[PDB]
């Protein structure tokens, strides 16, 4: 019960967007006879609106007037109280992927720049090597703090086109 | 009273609002190309002659790019079968267009 | 040759119609003008600037006559709640019978304009009461003006303009500015605040006839040479008190209750003198600190060079500044605009939620207005500031004077900055429109509790820590035993938290996820903004595409089809696509505020707060909903006095589009279109004897996108001003 | 009119006056390159600013560079 | 050339006919440009301001009101059928300029007989900044 | 012509939600976008894009992913055909968009 | 013989240059004393489309 949002296992207006959703839903259902294929693709809707529905009660989620969960993005806040799965968890699960195409995009760059012409290979993809490169990145910030410290992942300036101001 | 409908969605994410009640015990998107009024306009029935339809038309589909393929790589006209201009216009108006219309006419 | 370049000799030999429009763009641009030495440039600053004060002083001094001649301003004066305030009269003879008759609002008999400058709600607060008062104030300011003029003319004749270096005097210049423009200026502001508008507040006229005869504070400045100055915070007005008359008032001229005032929802009369005498005195103390004649005094050039931090840390630190600024007054005017636009922005934040003026919060419309007004004029001004900033990086910038300083070495790394704005503008677009799109389609599905609502953490915990206590959070000045909420606890802290939690006031409104969504889209904004107008600024001399684009002048067209293409490549290019962006980015924090406190207004604050999340109930409930009285103005069966709201909407609409006719087609098309219809009068009977002299050519590339940069800002401008004025003005 | 100049980096391709449709550019000896040329402009009052020459400078950064500036009725390419 | 041509009032024009794309009135008032050249046979060749025009077998003349529209015709009629012509400008007074090679083997070659105009012994990007020529009138690159 | 046609109708458009055609606001207001994106490449031109360009370019050569092939803004053509084919793409999506929820809430 | 060897690969300092900090391959050396004579190719073009551009003695140093 933080920032003034009710727990959505102990929200009216949960319940009572839940109620609105199933009258809406059942509504269309009066239209097909119970033995139909439309009516088992609804059956299947409705049962997937209240499983939603369940699973996203009790689970720590809450929500302020409105009947729409909210999610807290402050970690530790986050972390005291049971929302770190909100945002804190997906923060670092997003970033394991986004490294890890980082990752194999430059090694990729570097293994076809140390190659003749290297400006095919961009248009000209090779599969056994981007293949072994995409199954050889789950150690991506493995192999990131290693190259930071010494000097390979950067590049000093020298050899970098630089604006002439 | 039945809306036409020819498109259905699946019913991965929440896409199953979409298939709106068209009428006629079935769900998917109202279409507006009025293929319907012209499968009622060319007498079609059953969705057998449709389906025989579709196998013929991908048949002739694979035929025209066996053609293309055909008349380009294996036997490509020459320059002067191109600039046959009166034979073209002869052959595209009462062979192409006077065939089609005397054969949707029989039909 | 001509001579109406006068400035331009160079112009004047241009026998097409391009130089009566380049004659007019270069009119002030006097630094690129003929024969013009540096002494002269600045007189004719000096001048210039004398005739804006006098144009300004005019301008108002017009207002002032206006609003005593036709507005209602002793009607608002009786009942400010009921009586709307009335601008000017319309006298429009093109106008119909039922247009006459529709427009005689506010109890008037002629057709008049509804006022929503707030001038009634200033002058009713400054104690303003009869249009007498208006008519000398405009007499006065007419007076003012004529004086500022005069000297105008007067800094122009032998053996009265100044020196350069009377201009270039830098610490006495601040000094005096300092100490008289702000402080001794805020001491008069706030002396006859407490004068006249204290006492006018309390059913008490003071005027010139009386102010000797009558006293402001019964101790009668017994307080100032002693040291009880409590005495003047004894009595303050209690909560049931009238503005316009002494129901249960006090006698005191300085206070710091804080907050709002329960009748007039505005801020307290004394705590503005109070903040204004304070202000003052800290402003002539500080006004003493330049070095000047005399032995005392701080120089900006010693201070300047003794802030260099050790171990390389900036280089060079802050030497060689003093005469960079000194010299370049591009770097001058792009400090002052930056300033200004700052304080413009500060300003529209907070007069929303502290009203200074009484019956201000009751008049939704003109706190509306003048909100996006100066939002949108701070924002022109910050576009302003960045191109003038290009102008000097462009202009006058000698990397010789100043090696190894902040400002070569930010000019050394300008790539690195560049990119990372690039990158944290593509990061919040990116994510912005991703959560923005999200949720668009799951409330499309029927199912809007599957959107992802980012709760504000770090804002709502804000608000409790400045005693929003909504949010529950245990922090300092909410809590009771806090040593914030103790320190204050009797000065200030029941009128500011009492302020603070009733939510019917535009004080720190409560936030949603969409609040949230809208904020970081406002940030977006602001950094692609900030984005390309530092990438402009820091690419205007030179670039990897064109090093020599310092010598190509700060506005040319382009380098040609060469080295790929070379369109928008200079930092006028770069001002140009980001006033577009500003634009964008203002219309959102104008769309923000009038929707979120439209629906504060009218009561359904769920209806905003379940609404802004998704982008398609923003369109549907604030862009179609809040338009149904506009476009009502002139309906066939019947029309209103929104007539000039929904023709000013089609009017903007109109000048967008010239703008987007300007801005897509390019000169080039337009050159062989002009030669056909230069063929077409040159070359027929009863029309070859009339003869252009000026030659008709297209609008060069330059002038074709500030033309179309005009248009789009002028249309933008009208068409929201008048949806914003009709919408808000239609209900209430 | 415009302002044409060409600097000492030219090594002589003669492909910069082929480009120009208005007879501004002129080849004139010279020692600093192994061609023994470099590029003038005698007729600088007759261009119009079009920067094909740009176009067609192969050196980087280019040896013959165009300002505009000071139009006039021969520079802006106005038969009336 | 080696001794500097002046044209020939006598000379025949090729057929053409009426195009309105031509002479303005800024042929009256302001200058106007000659072109003129010798040709050894009957040939098609397009005005750079018209259509499609047959030319007499021998000298010609054409008459353009802008300089662009002479040297593209020059160039024109140099890469289809190897012409090398000339042309002129005729100013309001009657005043004749000769403004294709006045050294007559053309701006592609040298000839050693020119003398470099507008040329900076300098690099490009070694010019001064414009802080350093300010209030002087004088550009950076016009140094 | 603006309230009787544009705003008179497209009240089922924005109402569309929860509904079987809320598919059609989704793309009216992808439509939207994609009108209002076209503007870059119609207003702008090719040097800034460039500079741009080469600012990032710097910064995947300080750590070292450079391209192979060089990162270049799209030519002033390419920008062209960019913008009015967004435009068009936008502008004719949401006039069906517009037209087809209307005529199927209503008709 | 007043330049560096052919076929060498040296580093570029001008700054109006498109290969500013760049490594270029030598082609040719001019001896006849001219202002640009040292003549490198490079592997990437510049925006104009050409690969390969003449530079001092002053301007071109061996790369680390
Ligand atoms: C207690 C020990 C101590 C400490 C902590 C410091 C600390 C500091 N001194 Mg120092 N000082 C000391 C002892 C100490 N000093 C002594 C003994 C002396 C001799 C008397 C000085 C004399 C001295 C001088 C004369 C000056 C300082 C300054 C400074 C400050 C700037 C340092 C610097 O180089 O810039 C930081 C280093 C950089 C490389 C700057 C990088 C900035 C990045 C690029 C900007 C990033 C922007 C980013 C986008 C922001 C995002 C925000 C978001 C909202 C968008 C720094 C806080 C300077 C100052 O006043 O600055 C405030 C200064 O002029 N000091
Ligand atoms: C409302 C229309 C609109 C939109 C959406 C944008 C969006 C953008 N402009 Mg902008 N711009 C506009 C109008 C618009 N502009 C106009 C009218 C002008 C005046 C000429 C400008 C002038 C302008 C300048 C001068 C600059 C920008 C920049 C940017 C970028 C800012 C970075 C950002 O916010 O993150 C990204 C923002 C997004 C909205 C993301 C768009 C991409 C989404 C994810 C869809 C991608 C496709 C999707 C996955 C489907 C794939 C298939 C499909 C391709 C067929 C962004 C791409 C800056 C830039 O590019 O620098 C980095 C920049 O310098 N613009
Ligand atoms: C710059 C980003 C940022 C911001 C604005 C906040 C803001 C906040 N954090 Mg947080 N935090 C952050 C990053 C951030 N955090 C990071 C990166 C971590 C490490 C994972 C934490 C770990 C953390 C913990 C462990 C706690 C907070 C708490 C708090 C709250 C009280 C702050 C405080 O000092 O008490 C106010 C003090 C006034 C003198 C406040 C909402 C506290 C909280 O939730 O309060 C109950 C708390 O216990 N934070
Ligand atoms: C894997 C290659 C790679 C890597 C490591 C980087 C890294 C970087 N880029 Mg770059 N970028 C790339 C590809 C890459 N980029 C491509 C292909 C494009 C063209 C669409 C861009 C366009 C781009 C812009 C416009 C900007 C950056 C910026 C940045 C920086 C911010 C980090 C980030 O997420 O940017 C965000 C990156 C993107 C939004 C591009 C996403 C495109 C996809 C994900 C790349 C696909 C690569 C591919 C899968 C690799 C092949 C794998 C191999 C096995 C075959 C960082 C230095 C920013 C900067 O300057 O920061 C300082 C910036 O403004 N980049
Ligand atoms: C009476 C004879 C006849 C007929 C019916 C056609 C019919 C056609 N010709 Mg034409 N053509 C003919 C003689 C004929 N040709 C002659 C004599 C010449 C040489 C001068 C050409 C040269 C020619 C060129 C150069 C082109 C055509 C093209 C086309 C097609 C235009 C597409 C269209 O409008 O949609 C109508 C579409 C349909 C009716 C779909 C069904 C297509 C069927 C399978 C074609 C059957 C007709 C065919 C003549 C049967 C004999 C071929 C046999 C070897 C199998 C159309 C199918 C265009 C093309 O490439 O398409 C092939 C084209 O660019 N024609
Ligand atoms: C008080 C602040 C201030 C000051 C002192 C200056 C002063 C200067 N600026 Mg700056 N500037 C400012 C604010 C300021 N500007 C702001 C706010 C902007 C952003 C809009 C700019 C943008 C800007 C650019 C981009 C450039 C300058 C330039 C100049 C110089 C000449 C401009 C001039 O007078 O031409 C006089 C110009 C006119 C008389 C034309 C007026 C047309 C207006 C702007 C269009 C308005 C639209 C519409 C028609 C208005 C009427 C509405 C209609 C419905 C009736 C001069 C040094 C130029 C320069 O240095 O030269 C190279 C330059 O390139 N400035
Ligand atoms: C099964 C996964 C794909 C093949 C893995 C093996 C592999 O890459 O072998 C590598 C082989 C041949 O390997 C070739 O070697 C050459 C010499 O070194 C070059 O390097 C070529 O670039 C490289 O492709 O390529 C393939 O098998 C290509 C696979 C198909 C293309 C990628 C997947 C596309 C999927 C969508 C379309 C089809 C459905
Ligand atoms: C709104 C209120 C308007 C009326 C305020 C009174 C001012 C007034 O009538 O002034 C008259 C003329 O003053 C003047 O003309 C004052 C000029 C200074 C008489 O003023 P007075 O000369 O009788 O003033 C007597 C001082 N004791
Ligand atoms: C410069 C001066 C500034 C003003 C300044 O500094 O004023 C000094 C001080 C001023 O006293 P007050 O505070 O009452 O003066 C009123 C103030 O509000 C303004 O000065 O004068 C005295 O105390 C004089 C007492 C004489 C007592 C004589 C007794 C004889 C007995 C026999
Ligand atoms: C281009 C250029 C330029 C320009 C620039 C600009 C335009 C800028 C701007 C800028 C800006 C516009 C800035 C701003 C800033 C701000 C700030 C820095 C702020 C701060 C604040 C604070 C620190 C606060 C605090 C606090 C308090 C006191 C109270 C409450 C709480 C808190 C804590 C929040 C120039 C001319 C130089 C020249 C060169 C180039
Ligand atoms: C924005 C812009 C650019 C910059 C645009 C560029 C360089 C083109 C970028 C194309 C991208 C790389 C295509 C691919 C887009 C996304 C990477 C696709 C994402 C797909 C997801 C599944 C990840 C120009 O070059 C330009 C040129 C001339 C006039 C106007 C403009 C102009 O407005
Ligand atoms: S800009 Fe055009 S007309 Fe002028 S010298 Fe270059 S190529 Fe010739
Ligand atoms: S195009 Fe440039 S480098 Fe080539 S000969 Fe002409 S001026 Fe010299």
């Amino acid at each position: 019960d933080i920032a003034g949002l009710t727990p959505c296992s102990e929200s009216k207006a949960y319940n009572k967007l839940e109620r609105k959703e199933l009258k809406v839903l059942d509504k269309r259902l009066k239209k097909y006879e119970p033995g139909s294929a439309p009516y088992l693709a609804l059956q299947a809707t409705k049962e997937r609106t209240e499983n939603r529905f369940k699973t996203y009660a009790k689970q720590g989620l809450l929500c302020g007037n409105d009947g729409l969960p909210h999610l807290i993005s402050d970690p530790g806040l986050a972390l005291r109280f049971n929302h770190a799965g909100e945002v804190f968890i997906p923060t670092f699960g997003f970033l394991y992927v986004a490294g890890y195409i980082g990752h194999v995009g430059r090694q990729y760059i570097i293994l076809s720049k140390e190659d003749a012409k290297p400006t095919d290979k961009e248009i000209i993809l090779d599969v056994p090597l981007a293949l072994k490169l995409a199954f050889q990145g789950w150690a991506w910030p493995l192999a990131s703090i290693q190259e930071l410290r010494n000097g390979s992942l950067l590049e000093k300036d020298e050899n970098i086109t630089v604006s002439p101001r | 009273h039945i809306k036409p409908s020819a498109q259905v969605v699946w019913p991965i994410v929440g896409q199953e609002i979409l298939n709106g009640d068209v009428g006629g015990g079935f769900q998917g998107i109202q279409i507006t190309s009025g293929f319907f009024q012209l499968w009622r306009a060319s007498g079609i029935t059953s969705e057998l002659q449709l389906y025989s339809t579709a196998i013929g038309g991908l048949v002739l589909a694979a035929a025209c790019f066996f053609a293309g393929w055909f008349h380009y790589h294996k036997a490509a006209p020459k320059l002067e079968w191109f600039q046959n201009v009166e034979s073209m216009l002869n052959h595209h108006l009462a062979g192409l267009l006077g065939l089609g219309s005397l054969a949707w006419a029989g039909h | 040759t001509k001579l109406f370049p006068k400035f331009s000799q160079g112009l004047a030999q241009d026998p097409s119609t391009r130089r009566i429009w380049y004659g007019l763009a270069t009119a002030h641009d006097f630094e690129s003008h003929d024969g013009m030495t540096e002494e002269n440039l600045y007189q004719k600053i000096f001048a210039s600037h004398f005739g804006q004060l006098a144009i300004i002083f005019l301008w108002t001094s017009g207002n002032l006559f206006h609003v005593a001649w036709q507005g209602n301003f002793e009607q608002w004066v009786t009942d400010p709640i009921h009586v709307r305030p009335i601008a000017h009269a319309i006298w429009d003879p093109h106008f119909g019978q039922p247009a006459v008759e529709a427009f005689t609002r506010g109890g008037a008999s002629g057709p008049v304009n509804i006022a929503t400058s707030g001038v009634y709600q200033w002058w009713y607060t400054i104690g303003l009461r009869s249009n007498q008062e208006l008519y000398v104030s405009s007499v006065f300011l007419a007076l003012v003006s004529a004086v500022f003029l005069f000297a105008g003319w007067l800094h122009l004749q032998p053996n009265f303009q100044p020196s350069l270096s009377w201009f270039k005097d830098a610490e006495s210049r601040l000094n005096h500015h300092l100490a008289g423009l702000f402080g001794v200026s805020s001491l008069a502001w706030t002396g006859h605040l407490v004068h006249v508008a204290i006492p006018e507040s309390r059913g008490q006229h003071v005027g010139w006839d009386n102010f000797l005869s009558v006293l402001p504070h019964p101790q009668g400045l017994t307080p100032f040479w002693s040291g009880n100055w409590a005495a003047y915070a004894q009595n303050p007005d209690t909560a049931s008190h009238a503005f316009g008359t002494a129901d249960g008032s006090g006698t005191a001229i300085l206070t710091f209750l804080g907050g709002f005032h329960p009748q007039t929802q505005s801020l307290w009369l004394s705590d503005m003198a109070h903040h204004h005498l304070a202000i003052a005195v800290l402003f002539i103390v500080a006004g003493h600190m330049y070095r000047t004649n005399f032995g005392i005094g701080h120089r900006l050039e010693a201070i300047l060079e003794a802030h260099t931090p050790p171990a390389g840390g900036l280089g060079a630190g802050h030497k060689g500044l003093f005469h960079t600024v000194n010299n370049s007054l591009h770097f001058q005017l792009g400090l002052a605009l930056a300033s200004v636009g700052t304080i413009t922005s500060l300003v529209a934040q907070h007069m929303y939620s502290l009203p200074p003026y009484a019956y201000l919060a009751v008049d939704f419309t003109t706190q509306a207005s003048l909100y996006t007004h100066h939002q949108y004029i701070a924002g022109f001004i910050m576009c302003g500031a960045f191109a003038h900033g290009a102008i000097f990086f462009i202009r006058d910038y000698d990397p010789e004077q100043n090696k190894g300083n902040v400002l070569a070495r930010v000019l050394d790394h300008k790539e690195a900055i560049i990119s990372h704005l690039s990158w944290v503008s593509l990061f919040l677009g990116f994510h912005t429109l991703g959560l923005y799109v999200h949720n668009d389609v799951v409330q499309a599905f029927g199912t809007p509790e599957k959107q992802i609502l980012i709760e504000p953490v770090f804002a709502q915990w804000i608000q409790a820590a400045q005693g929003k206590s909504l949010y529950g959070f245990d922090l300092l000045l909410a809590s009771s035993s806090s040593p914030a909420y103790s320190a204050g606890q009797s000065l200030w802290l029941p009128g500011w938290l009492e302020a603070i939690n009733n939510n019917q006031n535009s004080l720190f409104l409560t936030i949603g996820p969409g609040d949230f969504l809208v904020h970081h889209a406002i940030a977006l904004g602001l950094h692609t903004t900030t984005l390309i107008l530092v990438k402009g600024a820091l690419d205007a001399r030179g670039s990897k595409l064109m090093p020599d684009k310092k010598d190509f002048g700060y506005s040319f067209p382009c380098d040609g089809p060469g080295r790929g293409g070379t369109c928008d490549i200079s930092a006028y290019d770069a001002f140009y696509l980001a006033v577009f962006w500003m634009l964008n980015t203002i219309g959102w924090v104008t769309f923000y505020w009038h929707w979120k406190h439209l629906t504060l207004w009218q009561g359904n604050v769920s209806q905003f707060d379940e609404s802004s999340t998704y982008l398609m109930g923003w369109l549907r409930d604030y862009l179609w909903l809040n338009s149904s009285q506009l476009i009502n103005g002139y309906n066939p069966f019947g029309m209103n006095s929104l007539s000039v709201w929904a023709w000013t909407f089609l009017f903007g609409h109109l000048v967008y589009a010239t703008g987007f006719m300007f801005l897509i087609s390019w000169r080039g098309y337009w050159q062989e279109l002009i030669e056909t219809l230069v063929w077409a009068h040159e070359k027929t009977p009863l029309a070859n004897l009339v003869y252009w002299k000026d030659k008709p050519v297209a609008l060069s590339i330059v002038q074709a996108r500030l033309v179309g940069l005009a248009h789009f800002s002028v249309g933008y401008i009208f068409t929201y001003a008048a949806f914003l004025i009709a919408s808000t003005a239609g209900r209430f | 009119a415009h302002v044409v100049k060409i600097y000492d980096t030219c090594i002589g391709c003669t492909q910069c006056v082929r480009a120009c449709p208005l007879d501004v550019l002129e080849m004139v000896p010279w020692d600093g390159c192994k061609a023994a040329q470099m590029a003038s402009s005698p007729r600088t009052e007759d261009c119009v600013g079009c920067k094909r020459c740009e176009t067609a400078c192969p050196t980087d950064f280019l040896s013959v560079r165009v300002y505009l500036g000071n139009e006039s009725t021969r520079s802006l390419g106005l038969a009336y | 050339p080696w001794k500097q041509p002046e044209l020939d009032p006598d000379t025949p024009s090729p057929i053409f006919g009426g195009s309105t794309g031509g002479l303005l009135r800024k042929a009256q008032v302001e200058e106007f440009y000659v072109t003129t050249w010798e040709s050894p046979k009957e040939q098609i060749f397009e005005m750079p301001t018209g259509g499609a025009a047959i030319m007499r077998k021998g000298p010609n003349l054409l008459k353009l009101a802008r300089k662009e529209h002479c040297l593209a015709l020059t160039t024109q009629l140099r890469t289809k059928f190897r012409m090398s012509p000339c042309f002129y400008r005729v100013y309001a007074d009657g005043k004749v300029e000769y403004l294709h090679p006045k050294d007559g083997v053309y701006p592609e070659k040298v000839n050693a007989g020119r003398v470099g105009v507008n040329q900076n012994m300098r690099s490009i990007g070694k010019n001064v900044d414009p802080i350093k020529v300010k209030f002087t009138g004088s550009e950076p690159f016009e140094i | 012509w603006l309230r009787d046609f544009l705003w008179a109708q497209s009240s089922q458009v924005i109402q569309s939600y929860g509904s079987a055609l809320s598919a059609y606001g989704l793309m009216f207001l992808g439509a939207h976008f994609v009108w209002a994106f076209s503007l870059m490449f119609l207003f702008s031109g090719r040097g800034y894009w460039q500079e741009l360009i080469e600012s990032i370019v710097w910064a995947h050569n300080k750590l070292r992913v450079a391209p192979s092939i060089q990162p270049r803004a799209l030519s002033i053509t390419q920008g062209r055909a960019v913008g009015v084919a967004h435009y068009l793409l936008g502008g004719i999506a949401t006039t069906w968009s517009f037209f087809l929820a209307r005529i199927i809430a209503v008709g | 013989e007043i330049g560096p060897k052919r076929g060498s690969l040296v580093k570029v300092l001008r700054p109006e240059s498109y290969w500013y900090n760049q490594v270029g391959k030598v082609v040719s050396v001019d001896q006849s004393g001219i202002r640009y004579p040292v003549v490198v190719r490079f592997e990437n073009q510049n925006y104009a489309g050409v690969s390969t551009n003449n530079y001092a003695l002053d301007e071109v140093t061996d790369p680390p």
